[PDB]
């Protein structure tokens, strides 16, 4: 009645889209692994997947993952851990949304700057307060540039 | 399996959650165990000490 989902077997299935480390190699692998992220629901899925987004550094490949819509995901599942009350995925979450190259036109795009504000003044955890704190810092030289 | 939690090194019992299917004891160890499968992942495809497992 159930499938438990297989963390390596996911990643064995991302083989020619990957490097050595895990690494999306181009924008075309990006698209394809959006498409999969879009129909992850499960936990184990997501942290995955994040996991595979926070390795790869090339800043093409990230602005190509927040223009196919990434950054709109990335806020749906902010919304359900922040409603579950996910920590150890609202951890995770944050770290990607640090991790993105994200610009004043993206934080504009949904209430994601909004949710991660009282993250940093009302979470009991101290790491992911802490964490929200500098992810808010962050941002906030980014609108003091222009 | 649906004895213990999967992550290796908890013996808890898996918890009932919409997230997972029975096989973790808490949100923490899923978090840990997908890091510990992605860091053998990348240890399986980088040099090696033995030709075969
Ligand atoms: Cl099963
Ligand atoms: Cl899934
Ligand atoms: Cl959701
Ligand atoms: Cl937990
Ligand atoms: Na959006
Ligand atoms: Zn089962
Ligand atoms: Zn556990």
């Amino acid at each position: 009645g159930h499938m438990p989902i297989d963390p390596k077997e996911l990643l064995k299935g991302l083989d020619s889209f990957l490097t050595r480390d895990g690494e999306v190699k181009s924008v075309d692998g990006i698209a394809k692994i959006f498409s999969l992220m879009k129909e992850a629901r499960k936990m184990v899925s997501r942290s995955t997947y994040l996991n595979i987004i926070l390795q790869t550094r090339a800043p093409e490949v990230l602005v190509k993952f927040i223009d196919v819509g990434g950054y709109k995901l990335l806020n749906s599942w902010l919304t359900y851990s922040k409603t579950t009350n996910n920590i150890p995925l609202l951890q995770q979450i944050l770290l990607t949304l640090q991790h993105l190259p994200l610009t004043v036109d993206h934080l504009k795009q949904n209430n994601t700057a909004k949710l991660v504000k009282q993250l940093s003044k009302s979470s009991e955890d101290e790491e992911l307060r802490k964490l929200a704190s500098v992810l808010v810092s962050d941002w906030m030289a980014v609108i003091r540039s222009q | 399996g649906h004895m213990r939690c999967v992550r290796s090194g908890c013996e808890n019992p898996p918890i009932v959650s919409k997230d997972w299917d029975n096989e973790y004891c808490s949100n923490e160890c899923v978090v840990k165990h997908s890091r510990d499968v992605f860091l053998a992942w990348v240890a399986s495809r980088n040099s090696n000490t033995v030709v075969f497992v």
